[PDB]
RNA sequence: CUCUUAUCUUUAAUCAGUGAAAUUGACCUUUCAGUGAAGAGGCUGAAAUAUAAUAAUAAGACGAGAAGACCCUAUGGAGCUUA
RNA sequence: CCUCAUUGGAUCAGGACAUCCCAAUGGUGUAGAAGCUAUUAAUGGUUCGUUUGCAACGAUUAAAGUCCUACGUGAUCUGAGUUCAGACCGGAGCAAUCCAGGUCGGUUUCUAUCUAUUUACGAUUUCUCCCAGUACGAAAGGACAAGAGAAAUAGAGCCACCUUACAAAUAAGCGCUCUCAACUUAAUUUAUGAAUAAAAUCUAAAUAAAAUAUAUACGUACACCCUCUAACCUAGAGAAGGUUA
């Protein structure tokens, strides 16, 4: 059943491509014309990832946090999350599901009311309220543009929404979202951090799909699912994958998953008499499918940051 | 080697003292034609090994001696319990 | 290629007096059946080592003492000797 | 020995010499006081 | 000859290697001024997300006459302090390791068979 | 790729036959420092220096070519759209 | 009231020194060991990767210097960009079209006429051993010079073995061998001794020494005037050169 995931000797998750650097320059130059800044994030990870530069660099303008992907997360203790987020200095926080337009109406009134309290100086005469959305990759940041684009303007998708990280590269032009308040949105590429804090946060930050999985291997991460999935008690993979009984060993579960999916490779193994190519079950493919089921929410709702939020 | 010697030591400090004394005596005690011997394991904090021309001495702390069990291997050349657990395998296809 | 080159500090391991053969450590420039120039080494270490060697030259006509057919260096293991056992 | 543009004595014991084309202040008591032009 | 990115066979009984894992270990660094690794040369492996030191005890490339050429590139895992990770080695190890400059007595003690 | 290697064919090279092309102010057509417009085989001052081929390299002759690029000009055009 | 657009790499590198390592020294809040600062010196060297479009890291190293040569170098090669003919989104405009906003796609060729150039050298660095776990130091810890041995790289060669070829008598490296002397100096340190009554003072006073990197004084290599029908050659594009009971 294991006790604690081994994290000794593993390295941190460094992704930080060049576009996440040229991008950060454009975002800084765009402060001129931004009334408010919106941070999107993954509801499953309330207190991790969270590129600190956004508060640092973009702290000049008022801020609003929008925890996305709430549908595939456990929000029983949502009240608790707010209490601590209040301690962090994030008075206003929103939970929204982009795909099924949950709670997305409330965002615009709060942005309106939030702006009223602040000053506008050079832009005090402009009648168009332009705000800006930032966050780590694959948090629904581009989707949020479309969900509001339709909810209010009832027009249609305007930003390319994609599963894998890195779809939106550069800081784009404004995208009109509403007509009555005349609210425009600036879409920007996902930035993680120059240096994630801990090996675990970086491991969690890959679970939700924020960083390309091959940078972590997809084998030191599938193991993490089994640990937390069993630890948190969500024994759903057994039924979904028709496993014999609960287990806490990747080599065993991935052996079962691979057989179920009828996937095998021809892999070169090195024995004592010389290299030999032997057909074997796809441990790699099972890890992907095991990861891709979790992320799709069919394995259950999770609260990866638990016992960190309560405290 | 002709002779294999294993001796436990109280602490890391004691281990260094014993190794240094033996090497000092070794140079003094003749061996004028015979070459010199290195002290190995100084980076290690619990196990030091000095290999003379025909004798090898390993000095280690009690726990290190218990884990490695050098005595059993050399006493029981092929019947050591740890060795027994190491089996052989082959590589057949999966069907 | 086809240039004059010199190799420095090659040891002499053995001399065959009957066939006038010299055994020189390592490689020598040129192809087989190529003529070479042999002279005492000019390196600093062996500055005045020709004290022991025949100073003008080796005269066989003098016949002061008749040389063995094969001359060896002490470290050399000669064939027909007992097999080496590093006891 | 610091190579400075102006040489100035710093204590009573410091003395001056003209060696190898340059001016030196050399102090036996305090070697810190040594300067070259 | 072992280089960067070579695939290696851990010949200990240590759990780090012994445990069957879909990926073999791959060399990340060779501790030499020459990039190549031969018998007795340490290397840094990437084994199951972990970076671990190791020592080469045999390889498939030919060597000088009277030395044994193995059929697999054999390696032993050593701790950072230099003590071997595993406690036993049942595969033959060449006797050249004794005289090579370095610390090999600890590994030789753990090895029962010598070739 | 580490880190290249060997062989064969093509081409190359030598012999025989046939025989183009862009290009070309004149040339008895050197190196260094200076001067100069980013600039010198040719100017200033030092220096070097028997004469002609054959086979190689491409630093230079701001090397040679094409209807290439870029900005601006004309009381020069043309296609397209309109309110 | 707003604004905004040549440079990487590969190959081969020439040079500056404002020195990153290697070498010789002054000072210290330099006990030793680690360091800090400055002088002197251009000697050879100054790694491999990952994400990258500029950085961001990993593992090493004695060190991974800073610059100049029209990105040093495209008639040596290559990726961007400038930047277009097609096409989409976002934002403009009544439209055609447009944006120094995104993106995907997307043809520069050259036979070298001239200059210039194409046939030797006398080695750098690192680790281990010893001195010696000593000198020093309360302990912790822990040297220098002197001396011996290993490799790495570079340069020059070779084929007995090994390996890979020609399913040839050969060529290669993944194999093997060899690599050194310093007359001449700079920072700096001594000895003798005047200007200057010293039992002072290293001296752009007369003097005597020691002391980096450099280098060619000093060596090795070369050295012969050379028949040629032709054949042969471990010599070669041709010519040249070697060999011929
Ligand atoms: N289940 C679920 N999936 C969502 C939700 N919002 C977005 N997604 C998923 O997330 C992906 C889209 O991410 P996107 O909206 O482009 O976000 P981004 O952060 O702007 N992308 P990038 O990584 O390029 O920065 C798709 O796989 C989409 O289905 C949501 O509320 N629920
Ligand atoms: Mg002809
Ligand atoms: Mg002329
Ligand atoms: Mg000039
Ligand atoms: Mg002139
Ligand atoms: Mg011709
Ligand atoms: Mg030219
Ligand atoms: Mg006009
Ligand atoms: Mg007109
Ligand atoms: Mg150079
Ligand atoms: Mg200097
Ligand atoms: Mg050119
Ligand atoms: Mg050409
Ligand atoms: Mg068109
Ligand atoms: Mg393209
Ligand atoms: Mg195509
Ligand atoms: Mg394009
Ligand atoms: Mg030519
Ligand atoms: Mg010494
Ligand atoms: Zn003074």
């Amino acid at each position: 059943w294991r006790e604690c995931f081994p994290l000794q000797g593993h390295d941190v998750a460094r992704w930080f491509p060049g576009h996440m650097a040229k991008g950060l320059k454009k975002m800084q130059s765009s402060l001129k014309s931004v009334d408010c800044v919106i941070e999107v994030h993954d509801a499953r990870i309330p207190f991790s990832g969270r590129n600190p530069l956004f508060q640092e660099l973009l702290g000049l303008k008022p801020h609003l946090l929008v925890l996305n992907k709430m549908d595939l997360a456990d929000l029983t203790e949502q009240q608790k999350i707010v209490q601590r987020l209040e301690e962090k200095g994030l008075s206003n926080v929103l939970f929204t599901n982009c795909v099924k337009d949950e709670n997305i109406k409330q965002i615009v009134p709060k942005v309106m009311e939030l702006i009223r309290c602040s000053y506008r100086y050079h832009r005090a005469e402009t009648p168009e309220y332009c705000i800006m959305v930032v966050g780590v990759p694959n948090v629904g940041k581009s989707s949020l543009i479309n969900s509001l684009r339709r909810q209010h303007l009832r027009t249609g998708k305007a930003a390319r929404v994609g599963g894998e990280p890195g779809i939106t590269r550069a800081v784009t032009s404004r995208i009109q979202v509403c007509e009555r308040p005349l609210v425009f949105l600036l879409d920007t590429p996902g930035v993680l951090a120059p240096r994630i804090e801990s090996v675990e946060t970086g491991l969690k930050l890959a679970l939700c799909g924020t960083v390309l999985d091959h940078l972590v291997g997809e084998e030191t991460m599938a193991d993490y699912l089994l640990y937390t999935l069993n630890r948190h008690g969500l024994f759903g993979y057994v039924q979904h994958y028709a496993l014999a009984s609960a287990c806490d060993q990747i080599e065993w579960v991935l052996k079962n998953v691979a057989i179920k999916l009828r996937k095998t490779r021809k892999v070169k193994v090195l024995t004592g008499t010389g290299n030999v190519n032997v057909i074997q079950p796809d441990y790699a493919m099972a890890a992907r499918d095991f990861l891709r089921t979790f992320r799709s929410g069919l394995l259950g709702q999770v609260m990866l940051d638990r016992d960190i939020i309560p405290a | 080697t002709d002779y294999f010697v294993i001796g436990s030591g109280t602490s890391t400090r004691h281990l260094h003292a014993m190794v240094h004394y033996l090497v000092k005596m070794y140079k003094h005690l003749k061996c004028r034609s015979d070459p010199y011997v290195k002290i190995e394991g100084k980076d290690a904090d619990d196990w030091l090994c000095v290999d003379f021309g025909s004798m090898v001495i390993h000095l280690m702390l009690p726990e290190t001696r218990e884990t490695y069990e050098l005595e059993k291997l050399w006493t029981l050349r092929s019947f050591d319990d740890q060795l027994a657990q190491i089996a052989a395998e082959t590589l057949p296809e999966d069907f | 290629g086809n240039q004059n080159r010199t190799v420095y500090g090659l040891k002499v391991w053995r001399v065959n007096t009957k066939h006038n053969i010299i055994y020189v450590n390592g490689s020598v420039p040129g192809h087989k059946n190529c003529l070479v120039k042999i002279k005492d080494s000019t390196l600093p270490a062996y500055k005045d080592s020709c004290k022991n060697l025949p100073f003008p030259t080796y005269f066989p006509d003098g016949d002061e003492e008749e040389l063995p057919e094969d001359l060896f260096d002490e470290s050399v293991w000669q064939p027909s000797e007992p097999s080496i056992t590093f006891a | 020995f610091k190579t400075k543009g102006v040489i100035k004595k710093r204590c009573k014991d410091c003395y001056k010499v003209k060696r190898r084309g340059r001016w030196f202040i050399l102090c036996k008591t305090n070697p810190k006081h040594k300067q070259r032009q | 000859a072992v280089q960067k990115m070579t695939r290696v066979r851990v010949v200990d009984n240590s759990a780090l290697g012994s445990t069957p894992y879909h990926r073999p270990p791959r060399c990340i660094h060779v501790y030499n001024k020459s990039g190549v690794g031969k018998v007795g040369d340490q290397i840094l492996l990437a084994i199951r997300g972990q970076k671990k030191k190791a020592l080469i005890v045999g390889h498939r490339m030919p060597g000088s006459r009277m030395t044994p050429k193995f059929d697999s590139n054999n390696v032993v895992l050593i701790e950072d302090n230099g003590n071997p990770v595993g406690t036993r080695i049942k595969i033959p190890i060449p006797t050249s390791l004794r005289r090579r400059e370095g610390e090999y007595s600890k590994v030789l003690a753990i090895a029962q068979n010598f070739v």
